[PDB]
């Protein structure tokens, strides 16, 4: 908005504004290290070693 | 809409969701200037296209 | 007035969690906060001002 004087404010004068996450829930490590991961399901009828 | 805007408001949208589909080969897609897409989700040799 | 009423006052409100995340370092405790949900009685209907 636009008070009685000045110039304007804006969305930095209330709040933080940078990249974060959708969802913080689920956190994943490999060995301790932070990591990220992907379980795949195995679809109906497809073969596991091809 | 521009081809821009049929990308990002339309053709990507549903394109982050075609996943968990028996047989799909590929999909592929198309955004232009007269407003029009088309996504094309072409499958594996026999499957049933009901 | 009647309608834009009800909607009102009769309107589950989702109300989020008491801990989310991301969170404070510490806290330890979080938990669900459940807001109101909608009118259910006659009587609570017959009482939504206007």
């Amino acid at each position: 908005k636009v008070n009685p004087d000045g110039s304007q404010v804006r969305l930095k004068d209330v709040a933080d504004v940078g990249l974060g996450g959708q969802d913080y829930s689920i956190n994943a490590q490999f060995n301790g290290s932070p990591a990220s991961g992907i379980a795949i399901k195995l679809a109906t009828g497809a073969n596991a070693l091809d | 809409a521009s081809a821009e805007t049929v990308q990002d408001t339309v053709v990507q949208v549903i394109e982050q969701q075609m996943n968990g589909i028996d047989n799909l080969r590929y999909i592929s897609s198309e955004s232009n200037s007269d407003g029009s897409m088309t996504i094309t989700v072409t499958f594996e040799q026999g499957t049933d296209p009901d | 007035d009647v309608s834009s009423a009800i909607q009102a006052q009769n309107v589950q409100i989702s109300s989020g969690q008491l801990g989310g995340l991301p969170a404070v370092k510490g806290q330890q405790l979080n938990a669900t906060i459940i807001g109101k949900t909608r009118l259910q009685t006659a009587e609570q209907f017959e009482n939504i001002l206007l």
